[PDB]
């Protein structure tokens, strides 16, 4: 609670948090596209069922 | 032990409370019935029962069962109380008089009887919260008579409501500007903040800021329900600087007239886009001050702003954003009003928020809640003053009102409210010398 | 008969809706014609 | 939780409601019983607006079927969904009438509604909270005209404050389908202005120009129009049957949207038609449907809306659709055509989204509309009244056994008054 | 994005855009049943300029198949491609107008473009931000030439910044495949020059002289005459659809092209057209091509460029090709024949490179003639006019439907004043 | 903390900015995803990550060519909110570009540039690029240019004006653009670069010796002088020379903002072998009136100023027999005013070997950066042209059809003849 205002709230707090933030994005956009799947099926699904 | 009531009204009114209830249960890790998955925070929106139930604060009511239904049952079924979750018996059906005389008044007695036995398990109690809309029957007739109700019952109680205001351009309801006139009798001095949320910022944020196109309602309230979350966290989540609710009420109001402020949420970015640029303090406040993302349609630099409140969540130094302050004072285009040198506030809390699955927001470190008290929304009733006279000039659609047991002169006596309020915003914006 | 007349100037749904239903990894398979 | 009674009348009457018993039957999934063969929960949750239970699985209608011939009584039960009514709820005199408006009103309509009158009474005593009642039938008949005003003369007495919405098919504008349409017609609106809360007006030759032009079918039956209004019908009362983000039910969709306590004549519509060879031709979204829903070709009155000005329009949408587009391009009708519509009313266009659509259509909508373009339908039928009046012609099978040419008369001041109103506000 | 939709009117007309929407479906990759089946992503890159998504893949040339005859339309819908077009957009009358330009323009020409402008405004409606409008159509042909010289002047009305262009057949200067032709195009060219904002004339015989020598083909069926103008075409229009490193779209060539706005009647020309016999020598690579764009014996129209001045001529190119190697092989031509070429406008050449070729094909152009000489082409078909004209030939079936020999005379003088100002700028 | 905003505006632009973007990454590492495989604060501004998106403003009207930069392999890189498309073409034509496309986009591109401009603390100046050619690259950077020197003005307006040819041009309204832009030039540029690309189309077949050079060879070529310019800021030197530092002793008075620059060591691999580069031998070769990218013959131009660039393995003694050899030999033209008038630009990192390009492995990388009178004689001959077409008026109503006004010619003429008389009464 000191030593964070030269050092460990930075490069080992503010830099871990980035990882974090890079990586757990990466989950948004797995997840996201597999939502755009989801549409894209459920459009051949309106397809066939309007054939 | 400190805790904040919410009631949520109104069609619009329940549908943005899914979203603020989903974005609660996800934050303090509740699951959608009840129990923590295996702390004092839940203690604001929660109440914790023998079990490990947390039955919400909220109680929802509307005069439509349709809308009621699906929360009722749904994945929220186990999460509310099913005597809290209030259904109605017949529609509003878009009409000010039927919400405040003939079929909202059987339902104000077993409201006002569940806000009775839950302010009583309350014990440190701030305010209320209510949550409603200005176009339909029950969203603005039925929300009159709960602040009738609630000025006289409790008092002293600071209550917040978030407004969905009439959109300027397109419109869903035709009599839906007189709903949003004879409303405003009974939001101006028995309301004591009231929120502004259009319908044209998530009409278009949605689209520039996330590169999400074809927007709808589910995605409208998730914004409605970030910035609710990002108030009441400083009740809620510890800070280096904490904002009450009392806080901040007389601090961004000016006068006990003037309570109307608009809104913004700066870091609504998509994730394909947020890892493009770093989300500075300095950065994420100099993009909340922008004319394009504002929560009302109305253009800031037509006005001066009065005093402006920011909350900032998550990673935030405290250093970085009184930089940011002194950087924006500076600019010309946002200019203040001379009665109010300081007009500004900060607010920290250390935690980040949280996005729901599903959602197109990307987290961040640093979020920020601008809410400013502008005299821009004067011209907000502007282009709604012209949008009542010309249908009032004619006697249209007033048979339905007086029909309903509504005086006529009540339309006009709303009519010289609204002028006198406006005239109130071309008195503050004279400067004195 | 999956619908009600067969040849309807509106419509006429030929397809069992039951067997239409899209899910997500981290979701509950729900049909597509009903929906919320 | 609340409800709508369905009540039909006349010939015309008992065929349009009988497909459209037929049409919202597999909606709910019911099959030609009773039971219900469905495949939601939200198909069942809502089954007390349009239908009741019995002992147990087996769900009846609600509708009384109110028919003076009976030889268009049997055609509806002996059709496929004919067993799903009650036996007893039919009512039907021993003679015809003839197509006299005089005569199902006053002589032997009076010895029917005594009854019609205890059945709708003994259903809605069982009902929790009645929401409104409905009506279909024809003007240009006795049977349909007569018995549907005389049901509403007096429902209106003991039911004050509950809605009514009346789907009645207004007389041809081309080629008529009785000689004495023009003296049943101008009695009914004369007696559809004062009472009706809500009404609709179908000209049968719109369902043929659509048959024509749009759908383009060679061989088109009465079942095939009867299919095609009806799903405007189900497109009404769709909101308070399922859920959205933006509903609007029958009390809803008028009390905002009818600027004046008699101006209540409505242009109905349903949007997605399609053609077999233009089929795959077309995609499903909003903006493409929307051209299709404000066009003159495509609408269920004859009358185009070029030679009017809109007042209030209603537009309830079904189906997964991002709705903030819809107010987008609905905004860009208004400001494409200006001249169209009223500018004492900048906010003409209304929306309402269902959750679901119809059963396999990926999205669909249904038009409603008030404009001043149904003056060119009256202000002729008033000229085809006139024509016929003043010579005395047809008479004698009304004043010979009903009421004199006193009530003529007031039939044609009351739509006279009608026509200069209209006008008058055509321009404000 | 930019897009255009045609509007082919008349059997010279219908055919000619069959064709063309055939030759189009084939460089963008999509079949009959419009399903897209191109091995890359450029042939979709922007398929809005010519197509329009429909579900399944399917894209509907965005056209209206106007004409007064079924005859024409049963051809053209039951065409190889005829299935992708929209059976909407076949909007048709029975009546014929028997080569008459009035009749096609008057009696049902102007009973029927009510219903076509309306599918019209289907098509502007439907796309987000057109870039004009095509029409194919010929001169003497009375439904052809009169419904399209009444279309182009309501359309152009209707919108007036897209820039709307014909691919007009201007009647021979020999053989006469009517004997109505002087009549109806001079009524039509006096319109044509006061509505669109470029016509492409098209000469019958020229066209014929491509397949006399050029192509060298024994017997030219109407087939590869059609496709050779679709040719044209679609490398006018290729700045649009298929990305290109100078790319100068109809928007960029017509402010180029028109250099006063009366004179849009610049002569259009596919560049490396040649034989079966020609082929296993000619090397595809930018100067053997200037060799067949400058050529006088390309020219679509016949209105030979020996008797006129280039005012602004152009060429837009397709292929990979160096844009060095272009520069001197499009200088070196002025330096060259400098006669032809005006010194009052010191470079007129515009090289429009586009990156991708047709299919089938490396080194393409479409070399758009502005040269004057198409002066003298109207000038001849004025010769013919006046000479039927003055003696009164054949025209109380023009008369008899209102258009009386009055505006005969301005349809001349209209026309003889733009003889004048094309032989005046040069 | 030496930043410059690289704004790329027309095609010609972010096609250089392309050949830009690619050297750019060489030199301060970095992959097309941002990210590395301070030099690079002067562009690639920082983000959180390792990824640096590039400093510029990528602005277009027209969709297409936008979008390959887009699609392209600098995806990543390109940041979709600094890659501004736009959807109609200005038609190589001022007036659409500046008044009809204009304020249309230039909302959102002064947006896009203050955005920058706020990360972009103790900037340079801006470094944009547009041609003479058409509205994108002419009229809309006229707009924008006036709306940068208004709000911030004091930065460095250093523009990369690629002008028209002596005698090849994609256009023939290309004296209009051209004309228009550069009179406004006046007004609003504070030290304007000239970038004629005729010697351009000569040099690359002597000293890069590329026989049918293409668009990108060219582009390659013009990136790697707004390198050796830019260098000094981004990298060290023994006397590296400031943005500041170069105009405020190059330019001599405010209306003398044209200076012309070439690559001194074009020399490609083929020759590389036999060349002794030796930086006093280069930087006197590069004087030689044949390889200045601006036509305009510097040999009878007075060296009214003169700045050199020295980049790589250069040498403070050997950059002495340079300034000596260069004064001795007394042929080579001289201002009358200045003795010496030399900048030395001593830059120890050595060029970029480009994938593929035909620049060879030079250890140096000298440059030159000389005002001389002689650009007086480039804008007479495109003084020249202009007047031909507007003597008579020709291609005016396109122009003054689309927002402008025929009086805007005639000033065009005099400021052009205050901008001869500039470079001819010194
Ligand atoms: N934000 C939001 N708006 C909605 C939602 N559903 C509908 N709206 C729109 O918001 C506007 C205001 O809604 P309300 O005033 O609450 O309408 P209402 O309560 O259904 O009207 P009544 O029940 O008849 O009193 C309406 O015109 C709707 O079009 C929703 O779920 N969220
Ligand atoms: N691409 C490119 N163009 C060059 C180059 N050198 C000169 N130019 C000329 O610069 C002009 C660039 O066009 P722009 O400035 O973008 O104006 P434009 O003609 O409207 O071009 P578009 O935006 O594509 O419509 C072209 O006409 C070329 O003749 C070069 O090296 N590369
Ligand atoms: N669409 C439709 N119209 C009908 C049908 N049956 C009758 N009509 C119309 O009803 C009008 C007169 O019918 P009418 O004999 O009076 O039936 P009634 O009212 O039951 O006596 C005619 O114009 C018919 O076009 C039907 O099955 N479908
Ligand atoms: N490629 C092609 N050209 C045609 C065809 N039919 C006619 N033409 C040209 O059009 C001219 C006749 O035009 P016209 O009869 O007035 O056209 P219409 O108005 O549609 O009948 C002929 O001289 C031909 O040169 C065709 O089928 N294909
Ligand atoms: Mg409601
Ligand atoms: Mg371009």
């Amino acid at each position: 609670q000191f030593r964070e205002r030269c050092q460990e709230l930075r490069a080992e707090l503010f830099c871990i948090h980035q990882k974090a933030v890079c990586e757990e994005r990466k989950a948004q956009i797995a997840f996201n596209e597999e939502l755009k799947r989801q549409k894209v099926v459920e459009e051949q699904m309106f397809s066939k069922l309007w054939e | 032990m400190r805790e904040c009531i919410s009631v949520h009204v109104g069609q619009a009114g329940v549908q943005i409370g899914n979203a603020c209830w989903e974005l609660y249960c996800l934050e303090h890790g509740i699951q959608p019935d009840g129990q923590m998955p295996s702390d004092d925070s839940f203690n604001t929106f929660f109440s914790e029962t023998g079990a490990g139930k947390h039955v919400p604060r909220a109680v929802f009511v509307d005069l439509e069962p349709t809308v009621i239904d699906e929360v009722r049952t749904g994945t929220y079924r186990q999460l509310f109380h099913p005597e809290q979750l209030i259904t109605g018996k017949e529609d509003a059906a878009n009409n000010y008089a039927r919400g405040h005389y003939t079929i909202g008044k059987e339902l104000i007695d077993l409201v006002l009887d569940r806000i009775r036995k839950l302010a009583d398990q309350c014990t440190g109690l701030q305010g209320f919260l209510i949550f409603h809309s200005f176009g339909g029957g029950t969203g603005s007739g039925f929300t009159s008579l709960l602040m009738e109700r609630l000025s006289v019952d409790y008092g002293k109680k600071s209550k917040l409501e978030f407004s969905i205001y009439p959109a300027p351009q397109v419109s869903t309801a035709v009599v839906e500007p007189y709903n949003s006139i004879l409303t405003t009798h009974t939001t101006l001095e028995h309301s004591d903040c009231a929120f502004m949320v259009d319908n044209e910022a998530i009409y278009d944020i949605c689209r520039r800021n996330l590169d999400i196109e074809r927007p709808t309602y589910t995605n409208l309230n998730r914004l409605i329900g970030q910035i609710v979350s990002s108030i009441t966290a400083s009740l809620r989540f510890d800070g280096a600087l904490n904002v009450d609710l009392t806080e901040f009420q007389t601090n961004l109001v000016p006068y006990p007239r003037i309570h109307f402020p608009l809104a913004t949420y700066a870091p609504v970015i998509s994730a394909e886009k947020a890892y493009h640029e770093q989300l500075s303090v300095a950065e994420i406040t100099n993009a909340c001050f922008e004319p394009a993302n504002q929560m009302v349609k109305c253009d800031p630099r037509h006005g001066k702003y009065m005093a402006c409140c920011l909350l900032y969540r998550g990673d935030v130094v405290p250093k970085d954003v009184n930089a940011a302050i002194a950087t924006i004072k500076t600019k010309r285009t946002i200019q203040f009003v001379d009665w109010c040198p300081t007009g500004f506030k900060v607010g920290i809390n250390y935690q980040p928020p949280t996005v729901v699955p599903g959602g197109d927001l990307a987290k961040v470190q640093r979020a920020v809640c601008m809410l400013s008290n502008t005299t821009a929304i004067a011209e907000a009733w502007a282009r709604l003053d012209h949008k009542f006279d010309l249908m009032y000039a004619k006697r249209a659609f007033v048979h339905w009102y007086v029909g309903e047991g509504m005086e006529e002169g009540e339309f006009s006596e709303a009519r010289e409210d609204m002028a006198a309020l406006e005239k109130d915003y071309e008195e503050v914006g004279m400067d004195s010398v | 008969p999956p619908c009600v007349n067969p040849g309807n100037p509106v419509f006429s749904c030929m397809l069992d809706p039951k067997t239409l239903h899209t899910t997500t990894s981290l979701s509950k398979p729900k049909m597509i014609m009903y929906k919320t | 939780m609340r409800e709508i009674v369905h009540l039909q009348a006349g010939q015309c009457g008992n065929q349009i409601g009988a497909k459209f018993w037929e049409v919202i039957s597999d909606e709910h999934g019911i099959d030609p019983t009773g039971t219900y063969h469905g495949d939601s929960d939200l198909q069942l949750e809502r089954i007390n607006v349009y239908y009741n239970e019995a002992t147990g699985g087996k769900y009846v209608p609600r509708a009384v079927l109110v028919d003076l011939e009976p030889g268009t009584m049997d055609s509806v039960r002996s059709g496929p969904f004919g067993q799903i009514f009650r036996p007893d709820n039919f009512v039907f005199g021993q003679s015809g009438a003839g197509n006299n408006w005089a005569k199902g009103h006053y002589t032997e309509g009076a010895e029917l509604v005594d009854s019609v009158l205890d059945v709708v009474r003994k259903e809605a005593e069982s009902c929790d909270c009645l929401q409104g009642f409905q009506l279909t039938h024809s003007l240009g008949g006795g049977t349909g005209s007569g018995m549907g005003t005389l049901l509403i003369s007096k429902i209106r007495e003991e039911y004050p404050d509950r809605i009514m919405n009346t789907f009645s098919v207004v007389p041809s504008p081309k080629v008529s389908d009785t000689v004495v349409e023009p003296y049943n017609a101008t009695l009914s609106v004369h007696q559809l202005v004062e009472n009706t809360d809500e009404t609709y007006c179908i000209d049968n030759e719109a369902l043929y120009d659509i048959c024509f032009r749009t759908l383009k079918l060679t061989t088109p039956t009465y079942g095939d129009l009867n299919h095609l209004v009806s799903a405007t019908m189900s497109g009404v009362t769709t909101c308070l049957r399922f859920p959205g983000q933006l509903n609007a039910d029958l009390r809803k969709l008028a009390v905002n949207m009818v600027p004046f306590p008699r101006l209540h004549f409505f242009m109905p519509g349903f949007a997605p038609l399609t053609s077999r060879g233009s089929q795959q031709y077309r995609a499903l979204t909003v903006p493409e449907l929307t051209q299709q829903m404000f066009d003159a070709k495509n609408m269920m009155a004859a009358c185009d809306p070029r030679h009017g000005r809109y007042l209030t329009v209603a537009a309830v949408f079904r189906g997964r659709m991002s709705m903030k587009e819809v107010d987008e391009q609905m905004l860009n009708v208004q400001n494409k055509n200006s001249s169209y519509f009223v500018e004492w009313i900048p906010n003409n266009v209304k929306t309402a989204v269902c959750d679901i659509p119809p059963r396999g259509l990926k999205m669909s909508a249904t038009f409603i509309g008030n404009s001043t373009a149904i003056q060119e339908l009256f202000k002729r039928i008033s000229e085809q009244f006139t024509a016929m009046f003043r010579r005395k012609a047809f008479l004698h099978w009304y004043t010979g056994e009903g009421m004199d040419e006193m009530e003529f008369t007031e039939a044609e001041s009351n739509m006279n008054d009608l026509v200069s109103e209209y006008q008058q506000y055509q321009d404000a």
